[PDB]
RNA sequence: AACAAAAAGGAUUAGAUACCCCAGUAGUCUUUGCAGACAAUUAUGAAUGCCAUAGGUUAGAUUUUUAAUUUAGUCUAUAAA
């Protein structure tokens, strides 16, 4: 019963941008910034690009055309908009290559995203058939639930005592009508286990008695329990009796769709040297030197920390541009947070003097001059 | 706490200042001056310092004026726009 | 399939949905500054904007582009207005189509209700079916009071209301471009659309310009058939009659 | 009364009949304008009639003194939903450049998401995956998790493949005597050089400010 | 999107009767080039490049190593159609401005005709090989043969990705290895600093590809089999190619100033 | 809108009809993209080989000729399809209705009426309309097909005309009385739709139109009525030859 | 305790009851009554039905509680009037 105009607008390009995502969760109680902020820990808002030629009248196929002064001269046309139409008019935008090339450089490195692991290093593929699973059934046993990363109720840990109370009080209150039938369905299939093996050598699941009675056998033994409450309620599992459930569950995908690579097990055949052992190192940056008891490197946009090892100790103002220093990123993951943790180790020589080769800036060429 | 309000209807948004008022500055370089005597004395000896100071200012040249700060122009371009209007 | 300079080089006949889609020509103004009494053309709420129906975009701009159509059919004096920086070619190309008046910077208030002092020394001519001066006309173009438009064709009504205030208040239809919050009252003939859009203006003007090229050339049409579409007016009709009486004059002395 | 008095919808009736009588009783009136014939059959359209706006949500039926008759609904449509789920999973999936700038508006007429996720016109994006998902969860009657599961996988896969061949692109490519520019990597590392040392003057200077600030304390 | 358009004429339905069956050029063009097409829509189906003609995509989308899979698609499109255009379902007769400088430039008709030839089985690779137009702002009009490696544009805006010379087998510690090796890095390292090695007029004209020689294994696998025996096969390929050259366009592209 | 509309009491019945239909194509959204013309091309001119006689019998054997296979019209398909559809109603009415088909493009209106009422009454006392109304919308499809007094055409000999009967008012029910006196022979302003063969007929007739310039001569003079390119594309299509190339362009029927 | 009409002193002033100053009693406060006047003001009696929006704000409610709907108040700026 759609008009015909209605429904073109239905699957139009504007109505296809998606709802300003809640910000990358910080600590509920810090002393945040207001009046300036900096770049957030991941896009919020999409990024927007247009043709050189309609690029260069300022359209953006927005409300209305923005201005050419700080719209046009860049390379890459990167632009997000938070009002199509503000209270002055005019569509609040700003640039958008803060996130638009971080994700260009994350993809340069060539790096998958593997699931951490607790301190025989076993990087994992995040995207694989047996973990990245979101669907489920309720006849589902608890061990299959470890595997899953989306899980419907919040995590106990994380949750502030006022949120605590007000989860207790809206969303596991009303529910204990519900929580018996639950109960019932198990009592049914109990009953049923001893019928089907006496008979190779369902019930219909109503009886108020032995419900009242099943939860007083379990009184004594409270891990069985929680175990059943985690299902009603698809709480994350806690105790290790164990997988991210030191900071808890991811609230994005593993990989927070920025590197889609399940595996680094890869050789990148140099051209005249051949394959190589490791991969191309990368130059960082140094920030908040040791004399805080670390290092902060600025690894292709993303900050990490150091490697466990100058340069590091102190500042140096004489050095120009910085203190740069090459390193290999060997691991990359996202906390629960949804931050991207790399762990970056420290880069070889050769690898350095190899790659600089090709930028011809390296000193003294490996290739025929030299002799050993 | 609450956020800004929006301005009433202003007869025009504007900033009696545009450009910073600036300060003499031999004038803190006197008070200097005036200190010293007090406390040391007129016809002292630590003096000479201070007293040559304020007599180096005054032969230096004042500096040229700054280029004005166009701020009311694009006031009174938003004005509309960020209050609740103008009023006449 | 699409070329930022493609309304210009051959602006479209009529405008279907795509096209007014294509061109932003449903994206109105935040909720809050918005004009309750135009919300009979307003389709939603998206984006924290209203959604301009394109089905009733669509049919006012074909109602204009009849209008335009016929008063350049009759011989009408039509006038093109957009006032805004990235509007000026966008006047000048309709003005050629429809053979029209061009305006891309303020209207100086005025010219309609007080024209004997700003239009003063324009010049002008006299033209006959057939669009070519008539010697003769020497003394009229002397005593003559200047020219008013016989239709306004505005590209931002929001801006410049002092023009179509002129306009009713001199008895001149007019055509604007409506939209979220702007007072659909100003104008004769409303088309709801987005007017800070350069894209749907481009596309607005085009039809319309066509508009009008199909109207010229019925009217030349009829012309060379020896079929007026449009009498004398009465400014010049009076000249006529004066032109009898001091030529009686002659014939008796 | 800050406005005025428009008459722009009467300019017709007024101007007919100032132009039906002469202002000289004991004439032919004078030929009328030359507009009055060209919109005669055209009146003008109904303005400033608040209609019973279009209600794309059920109108809550509980409320027994409504408010907000008039005024426009917002338009919510079953994507709005999964689209927030999904870029909610994968926020590096909007740095994605995407754009809404439409070039003739005909782009769905090719779209079939029977086929896959690939379509003709609209780059592989979160949209198409929403999109995909609809269509399974809808025809192949699938629950919302089971249906994206499905096409969120299939998205996986296209993007692997798309990564690789840059790696392998620029990699074949040297074996065959392929140079290429400077890459995205070296060029930020340049600019922030720039922007750096502008930073260590600022400090130096603002540093010898608070220095030379110190000797007035004593 | 960019879609696959009709061959000069209609080989796609008859084919040339003595170079390639009508079958051998449906798998060579028809479902070859939309192939690729369908590849290339999809990686500018929402880029700038989304209306871009395929040499507009080629030079631009060249120094950029995150585009250089875009690179291939596209080159290889337009080289693909440019072996096609040249052809002629009769053979012709070489214009007699051209016949004379082809012979000042490279001593006779027969002598370049064994030279790209002999490249092309030289190679040893799926590549191009094409007939250049040298030209500089003082020196005459001077012919060349150019050989590209897989997808490699002869324009010089395309310079980064020429792909002239197979890095595995040229560079070694020989003598010539050096050589090759120094060139390899010097190139490198001027196109990344944005130094320019060789000056190049405005506009891309020093060279003007003229003619091209699709080597690729699909385009002859077919027809001419594997070439086991010497009957047939690739150089067979390359032979009766030199037949069906449609001199008289040839001639046109070249442009060559009066001289005579 | 239709309401807005104000007409004086001077204008004639054309021009209230002209304002009207330039009113209805303010609202027009475009025929849709992908829906070609149903009968069109080559059905259209199976149908004008196939329904220009006078007698049921030899159009269904045109009918099996076009189904036969191997068809120079390529409308087999139709041509089968068409003949079940034949095969299943009531052959009388089928003579019946051809017959009036040939006779009423000569009636007028208003005695095509009068007619209509006096042929309808024998309808009443057939066996054929008590028979089907009954098996098909009363049974609602129970019982089966229907069942009429002729099984099928082959029954009815061919020297037999069942049609005439019919065609003949009888005194006991009285003529029709009409509420007025108006009548015409040809629909007074029946132009508002899209051009038929008719117009585009006329249009040659009076003047040197091309293949492609004659149809911009349709769309300049309906100014983007909605499906008059694709119209007059499919009339210049079947009716249409290059006699003298694209210089001008007249009918095959010559 | 403090403040402070009155009474009184010291100044100012042409004169100074005054304004200013040193001091100072009723009174202000507590309990029980009288008294009933106020710019006791929103210069706008109380109450009911009804009329288009925007930006804040107060106490709640609902929700995909991030931010939007919503009930009852309060205050700015407007449309029709
Ligand atoms: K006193
Ligand atoms: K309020
Ligand atoms: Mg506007
Ligand atoms: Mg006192
Ligand atoms: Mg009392
Ligand atoms: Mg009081
Ligand atoms: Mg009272
Ligand atoms: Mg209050
Ligand atoms: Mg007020």
């Amino acid at each position: 019963g759609v008009s015909p105009g209605g429904a073109l607008l239905r699957t139009s390009r504007m109505f296809s941008l998606p709802p300003v995502i809640p910000p990358p969760p910080g600590n509920k109680l810090q002393m945040i910034s207001e009046r300036a902020s900096a770049t957030e820990a991941y896009p919020t808002h999409q990024v927007l690009t247009t043709f050189e030629s309609s690029r260069s009248r300022g359209d953006w196929g927005l409300k209305r055309p923005l201005p050419l002064k700080s719209t046009t001269g860049t390379t890459y046309p990167m632009v997000k908009v938070k009002e199509m139409d503000s209270l002055e008019q005019i569509t609040d935008f700003t640039s958008g290559t803060q996130h638009g090339l971080t994700l260009k450089k994350f993809q340069a490195l060539n790096i998958p995203i593997s699931t951490p692991s607790e301190i025989r290093p076993v990087q994992r593929s995040v995207f694989e058939a047996d973990t990245d699973v979101t669907a489920f059934s309720p006849d589902e046993q608890i061990q299959e639930a470890e595997k899953r990363w989306k899980f419907s109720g919040p995590w106990l840990a994380g949750m502030t005592p006022g949120e605590f109370k007000e989860y207790l009080a809206k969303t596991v209150r009303p529910k204990r009508a519900e929580f018996r039938k639950f109960i019932q369905k198990k009592i049914a299939a109990q009953k049923t286990e001893a019928a089907n093996r006496e008979l190779q050598e369902k019930p219909e699941s109503i009886t108020d008695d032995e419900v009242t009675e099943y939860l007083r056998r379990l009184r004594n033994d409270n891990q069985v329990l929680y175990d059943l409450v985690g299902q009603f309620l698809d709480l994350a599992p806690l105790k290790p009796p164990s997988p991210y459930g030191g900071r808890g569950p991811p609230i994005t995908h593993p990989s927070a769709g920025i590197s889609y690579l399940r595996t680094a097990a890869y050789l990148n055949n140099h051209p005249i040297y051949g394959p190589q052992k490791s991969h191309p190192p990368v130059q960082a940056r140094v920030l908040k030197p040791r004399r805080g008891n670390d290092a902060k490197i600025g690894v292709a946009g993303f900050v990490a920390d150091g490697p466990l090892g100058s340069v590091m100790d102190k500042f140096d103002p004489s050095i120009e541009g910085g203190a740069k220093l090459w390193v290999n990123v060997d691991k990359a993951t996202v906390d629960s947070t949804g931050r991207v943790q790399l762990t970056v180790s420290d880069a070889k020589a050769t690898d350095v003097l190899i790659a600089k080769e090709l930028i011809g800036d390296a000193r003294e060429p490996i290739f025929g001059s030299a002799p050993k | 706490p609450n956020k800004p309000i929006r301005l009433p209807p202003l007869k025009q948004l504007r900033v009696r200042q545009a450009n910073k008022a600036e300060e003499n500055p031999c004038i803190a370089v006197m008070s200097s001056v005036l200190a010293c005597w007090a406390s040391a004395g007129y016809n002292s000896a630590g003096c000479a310092t201070v007293e040559n100071a304020l007599r180096a200012c005054m032969d230096a040249p004042k500096p040229a004026p700054k280029p004005n700060n166009t701020i009311n122009y694009h006031l009174s371009r938003f004005q509309e726009r960020l209050t609740q209007g103008k009023s006449k | 399939r699409y070329i930022p300079e493609q309304y210009l080089r051959n602006p479209p006949s009529d405008a279907s949905l795509e096209d007014l889609m294509a061109a932003q020509a449903h994206m109105g103004h935040n909720t809050s500054l918005w004009n309750p009494a135009n919300a009979r053309y307003i389709y939603g709420v998206r984006q924290g904007i209203h959604i301009i129906s394109l089905e009733t975009t669509a049919t006012h701009l074909r109602r204009a582009a009849r209008v335009v159509e016929e008063v350049a059919y009759r011989g009408g004096l039509i006038l093109f207005v957009g006032t805004r920086p990235g509007q000026r070619p966008i006047v000048v190309r309709a003005a050629e189509l429809a053979k029209a008046c061009h305006l891309f910077t303020k209207w100086r208030p005025g010219t309609i209700t007080n024209r004997e002092q700003l239009l003063g020394g324009v010049p002008l001519t006299v033209v006959d079916e057939l669009d070519r001066p008539l010697s003769g006309f020497e003394d009229h173009l002397h005593d003559r009071r200047p020219l008013a438009p016989d239709l306004v064709v505005c590209l931002n009504p929001k801006e410049n209301m002092t023009l179509l205030y002129e306009c009713s208040l001199a008895k001149i239809p007019t055509i604007g471009i409506i939209d979220t919050n702007t007072n659909p009252s100003w104008v004769t003939y409303q088309i709801p659309a987005n007017d800070d859009s350069l894209r749907a203006t481009a596309l607005i003007s085009g039809v319309l310009g066509r508009a009008g090229e199909r109207g010229q050339k019925r009217r030349l049409e009829a012309a060379q058939r020896g079929v007026v579409t449009w009498k004398t007016p009465a400014d010049v009709q009076g000249y006529f009659e004066l032109a009898s009486a001091r030529a009686a004059d002659a014939r008796r002395r | 009364g800050k406005g005025r008095i428009f008459q722009a919808a009467k300019v017709y009736q007024r101007a007919s009949e100032a132009a039906a009588t002469n202002i000289v009783s004991g004439l032919p009136p004078r030929n009328p304008p030359l507009w009055l014939k060209a919109i005669e059959s055209i009146p003008p359209a109904e303005i400033n009639t608040r209609p019973y706006p279009i209600q794309h949500s059920p109108p809550n039926p509980r409320a027994r003194k409504p408010r907000n008759l008039f005024r426009p609904t917002k338009i919510v449509y079953p994507e709005d939903e999964l689209r927030r789920d999904f870029y909610r999973d994968h926020p590096w999936e909007l740095a994605r450049p995407r754009m809404i700038i439409e070039l003739d508006g005909k782009d769905a007429r090719f779209l079939d998401w029977s086929k896959g996720l690939r379509q003709r016109g609209i780059p592989l994006s979160g949209e198409s995956v929403v999109q995909r998902q609809l269509w399974l969860m809808e025809n192949q009657g699938m629950t919302k998790q089971e249906a994206y599961d499905k096409a969120r996988h299939e998205f996986y896969k296209l993007r692997q493949l798309e990564q690789m061949e840059r790696r392998i692109a620029v990699e074949e490519a040297r074996m065959v005597g392929g140079y290429f520019g400077k890459d995205l990597l070296t060029v930020g590392m340049e600019l922030e050089n720039k922007t750096y040392e502008s930073w260590k003057k600022w400090a130096t200077t603002e540093i010898a400010r608070q220095e030379s600030a110190r000797a007035s304390m004593y | 999107q960019h879609y696959l358009m009709p061959l000069r004429d209609n080989f796609e339905q008859e084919g040339i009767r003595n170079f390639l069956s009508p079958g051998s050029v449906n798998m060579a063009y028809t479902e070859y080039q939309t192939f690729i097409l369908e590849k290339l829509n999809a990686l500018v189906v929402g880029t700038d490049f989304e209306q871009k003609d395929t040499k507009s995509i080629v030079l631009a989308t060249a120094r950029d190593p995150e585009l250089a899979h875009v690179f291939n698609h596209a080159s290889m499109a337009h080289n693909n159609h440019f072996f096609f255009d040249h052809l002629s379902p009769v053979p012709v007769k070489m214009g007699d401005k051209l016949f004379y400088h082809i012979n000042e430039n490279f001593g006779s008709v027969d002598t370049l005709r064994d030279e790209m030839i002999g490249t092309a089985v030289s190679m040893f690779g799926p590549g191009f090989v094409w007939l250049v137009r040298t030209q500089l702002p003082g020196q005459p009009v001077a012919l060349r043969v150019m050989a590209t490696y897989l997808a490699g544009s002869p324009y010089p805006g395309a310079h980064w990705r020429r792909q002239e010379m197979d890095a595995q087998t040229s560079i070694g510690s020989s003598p010539q290895g050096l050589s090759n090796g120094q060139r390899f890095f010097e190139r490198s390292a001027a196109g990344f600093k944005g130094n320019k090695l060789e000056p190049t007029a405005p506009g891309g004209t020093d060279l003007i590809p003229i003619l091209c020689l699709n080597t690729w294994e699909y385009a002859w696998l077919r027809e001419y089999g594997t070439g086991v025996g010497g009957m047939g096969g690739k150089l067979a390929y390359a032979q009766s190619w030199w037949n069906m050259i449609d001199w008289a366009k040839v001639e046109e592209e070249a442009r060559l100033e009066t001289r005579i | 809108r239709l309401a807005e509309l104000t007409p004086r009491d001077y204008w004639t019945i054309e021009q209230r009809l002209s304002v009207i239909n330039d009113t209805i194509e303010e609202f027009s959204t475009g025929v849709p993209y992908d829906e070609n013309i149903e009968i069109g091309g080559k059905i259209r001119l199976a149908i004008d080989r196939c329904f220009k006689y006078d007698k049921i019998d030899e159009i269904i054997a045109a009918l099996k000729e076009e189904a036969a296979e191997g068809a120079k019209g390529g409308v087999q398909s139709w041509a089968k399809n068409t003949l079940e559809e034949l095969t299943q109603r009531s052959p009388t009415s089928l003579h019946v209705t051809l017959r009036q088909m040939r006779l009423g493009k000569s009636w007028g209106i208003a005695h095509t009426f009068k007619r209509e009422h006096q042929m309808a009454a024998k309808f009443m006392k057939s066996h054929d309309f008590n028979e089907g109304v009954t098996a098909l919308l009363i049974d609602k499809g129970a019982n089966g097909p229907a069942k009429w007094k002729p099984a099928s055409l082959d029954e009815i000999p061919p020297g037999a005309n069942i049609s005439e009967d019919y065609f003949r008012n009888d005194p006991e029910v009285p003529v029709l009385e009409l509420l007025n006196d108006r009548s015409y022979m040809q629909y007074p302003y029946n132009k508002f739709g899209l051009p038929n063969d008719y117009d585009v007929k006329e249009a040659i007739e009076k003047g040197n139109f091309t293949r492609e310039k004659l149809i911009d001569h349709f769309v300049e003079t309906r100014r983007g009525k909605q499906g008059v390119r694709e119209a007059v594309s499919d009339v210049l299509d079947r009716m249409a030859v290059r006699s003298k190339g694209t210089e001008h362009v007249q009918w095959k029927k010559e």
